[PDB]
């Protein structure tokens, strides 16, 4: 089949700045190329048809050119509500082909997390499993260190991570980190402790509850 | 309104067969190609084939040959895609799409995408536990653990609290899927107001609606 | 002596295949017929198919026609069977037996059947308990949640039979639990070891259990 | 393909007396036909070949007849080792097929269950789980009912049932009843109570341990 | 003994195309390997010998190759006449062994069948039975119900049904539907109806008659 490659996994640029991305086919597909765009969680969109051709709907800052085998995507004054991957597709022949994908990062300044801890609801006590939440939100950059300490002891298993995408309003990350330990073990211990270690400050981020 | 209505998620065994549906309305159904998508977990995107629902033509990608038969039912105005042999690789996100160039502009139109999960275990609801603290706002939170198949959507109060919301991408651990999700609203509004957490799974018909109480 | 060998078990997940071995000894491989034999778990005995490992000659059961497929290897003087797109239905015990008559007499040697479990859940080795507490003292051993069939118990290395009941092992909960009980003269425990002896050959666990008074 | 169709799924008798299962074929199998015992947990045994002619080691006692459609293995001075599920099959047609099964039970007189009581071993206990065995042993009849009790209130979940085949000695039958708690649970009440109601007596029999 | 293995039971194709059929020997039989053709009701006819040499009368359609273990017959130009059922046999070594044997299937357009309905003959009433005959035939795929009914109530005891294979002349199907009832229950109602549904069917094919 044909191949659409386009090399770049990442495309980074600045709030208002501008990006574009390559698409390269392994052979000539005129200019039968289109552009999708997706959000995460949403169904794909249609950016451009036959090359350069906007969708209804697509504003101005999505641009597309190129013939034959070298195709670019180009978006201008890029706002957070951006953040999302770029695919490139060509229709010349069949079947039809997708790139690899391209998705947009946004830098910015650093930010450090601010961070809230929930002990356990007493509706998920009755089910004989405790679960500690600890919100880590909006921060910058993406990597961050997550510690919990139950009365000064480390612990590193029965932890569920999970990271939103870039965020489509301020272009910071935000964490969810949660300890489940069964009611027992929940009330046997007093302390309960989420330490978050960003590299906004050698000193980590503390938040703590006694049961 | 030009619309594509596809079910939520579809929970298959193994070595079994699944149809597809994607319902068409408010447009002509025998007037436009209907291209159906998939796309399996963080990949990319994968062409499956097209059919007019005039007269059933269609082109597929050789990949899903014996995989995907994709037919029309114009009494209803319904296009199906049916999978056959289902395996791990079979479980993605199932779109169908049209594209309508109506001599003025070209519009694109999706459905929402079905969720196919492969695999042996059976559908189990989400717990949905509220996250109320022990400043000048409040994060509050909402803990949707132990659910299968995927999709859960959360949504706070109705819909209507989308500003300062974080809503965390699922984990799979011990064969169960657990979110959680964050709402940050100014201190006058919680608790004097009330702030909901609406969990729907539709693979176990399950709406829940757990309010955030202080206490 | 004559001998037919069978692995103990086997776990296959669904839509996968796997190829059970009947490794023959002490008799000359391709002068007799080799049977295959199907039994579900609590249900009754069906034929496969049989192969002669002479010319690899078969005749197979029409219900197990795309399933079953029989081979041997003279190599090793082996058969095999092989199961293809497992299935739930294809969980059971399968047997491989011969028929000798050697002019005088007909006996009949059966390999001790493999237990194929299809199911996507993984191996688990059993959790190994002591039962400890007149005349006649009861012990026990609690074989506790293992995955898959089947597991073998013996005490005092089979040295201890007589006044032993093992019982049936019962699926709860996406795992197997048995037990076993003892009973022996007062002066023999706790004065003397009693050992009850576990095996469960799919997860290769041997688990030797002393029934401690404590 | 032939059905082997055997009337019985039981058959009843005493030690020392005899029984007789009958296996009715579908079409003509003239005399190829052969019998198989099968005891709890091993691999089947070949009986009887040719309708009538037993395999090497096979005793007297087990004698087949019959010939076409109408075929019939009886066991003469039957014992408790003879306690075991018997198949018939036709090796005349394509393919091979086997009767249903017939389990042989054996009569006696009633015996009252013996009952011993386990609390959780220490062992079980470090893994969060706690399980209180009961063995119930040599009883008749198979019928029994096990009941578990914490300090007075029944427990009904949590509990694992299995019951031995007839016993290939004395032709009784046994119980194993197994409660599982969790430790927290197990470390929340005392009295643990294993009750039973049997034939042999209006009243349970009960074995308890108290925790304290 | 050789065993002849023919991996596929049935080999579907349409007609003017070319199909192929393969059987596979347990051991080396060279070319000593024959291929019949048996159509329904009908003695099986040779069509290959020596692995690829035909017998008088069998047209150049039928080729056949291998030698050793893998023998392959092909069928070019296949006609719906050739609807049949093919043999492979080794004649290099006793005892001679056949294959199983491999079905001819023709595809096609689907077909409605074409439903009539007889009331038992007069002839038939003076025997003290009496038998309903619904015939549905020439129709595409084969799968097909019917349905009995007796006085608007359905009626499944006494239904006796038969398929036709493949006509060798369209590549239809055809089904025959007996309800056998004694004189006293046929008189005992009046109307009588047979009820088809097929693939083709968007509603049933209801034909009835009345006493
Ligand atoms: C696999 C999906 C896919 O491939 N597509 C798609 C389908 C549905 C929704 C979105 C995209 C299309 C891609 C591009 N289009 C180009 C053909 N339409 C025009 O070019 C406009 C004509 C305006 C004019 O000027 N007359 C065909 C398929
Ligand atoms: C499914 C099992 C099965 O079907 N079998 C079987 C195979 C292995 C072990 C046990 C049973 C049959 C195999 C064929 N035999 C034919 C009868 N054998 C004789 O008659 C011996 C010749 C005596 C003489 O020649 N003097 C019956 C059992």
């Amino acid at each position: 089949d044909i191949v659409m490659t386009q090399s770049q996994k990442f495309m980074s640029t600045s709030v208002g700045d501008r990006v574009s991305v390559t698409c390269k086919a392994s052979q000539n597909v005129g200019t039968n190329v289109a552009w999708y765009q997706q959000k995460p969680g949403q169904s794909p969109k249609a950016l451009i048809y036959s090359a350069s051709y906007r969708y209804s709907g697509v504003p101005d800052r999505f641009t597309g050119s190129g013939s034959g085998t070298d195709f670019t995507l180009t978006i201008s004054n890029v706002q957070s509500e951006d953040l999302a991957e770029y695919f490139c597709q060509q229709y010349n022949n069949y079947p039809l082909t997708f790139g690899a994908g391209t998705k947009l990062e946004l830098k910015r300044a650093d930010a450090a997390p601010t961070v809230s801890i929930f002990p356990p609801s007493s509706e998920q006590l009755t089910s004989g499993g405790a679960s500690v939440v600890c919100f880590l939100n909006n921060f910058y950059p993406k990597d961050i260190n997550v510690k919990w300490k139950i009365d000064g002891s480390e612990r590193q298993n029965g932890v569920l991570n999970s990271w939103t995408d870039q965020d489509s309003k301020d272009s910071t990350y935000s964490m969810s980190s949660t300890l489940t330990l069964t009611k027992d073990e929940y009330e046997r211990h007093n302390s309960y402790t989420c330490e978050a270690t960003h590299k906004t400050s050698t000193s980590p981020i503390v938040k703590s509850f006694n049961r | 309104q030009v619309q594509l209505q596809q079910p939520g998620a579809e929970l298959v065994k193994p070595g079994a067969s699944v149809k597809v549906s994607c319902k068409a309305s408010g447009y002509t159904f025998t007037n436009y190609w209907m291209y159906w998508v998939k796309q399996r977990p963080g990949q990319g995107l994968e062409w499956i084939g097209r059919i007019h629902p005039s007269d059933s033509d269609t082109n597929y990608n050789q990949k899903f040959k014996g995989k995907a038969t994709l037919t029309v039912d114009k009494s209803s105005s319904t296009a199906y895609m049916q999978l056959s042999s289902l395996t791990s690789e079979d479980s993605a996100v199932y779109y169908c799409a049209i594209e309508i160039y109506d001599g003025y502009n070209t519009m694109d139109y999706w459905g929402q995408g079905t969720s196919v999960t492969v695999s042996s275990a059976k559908t189990t609801p989400p717990s949905v536990y509220p996250l109320a603290p022990g400043n000048s706002m409040v994060t509050l939170g909402c803990l949707v653990k132990g659910y299968f198949p995927e999709p859960v959507t959360v949504t706070w109060n109705s819909g209507s609290l989308s500003s300062g919301v974080h809503t965390f991408p699922a984990v799979l651990q011990s064969d169960l899927y657990t979110l959680s999700s964050s709402v940050t609203v100014p201190s006058s509004t919680w608790p004097s107001q009330t702030v909901t957490c609406n969990v729907a799974h539709p693979a176990s018909s399950t709406k829940v609606d757990k309010k955030i109480v202080p206490r």
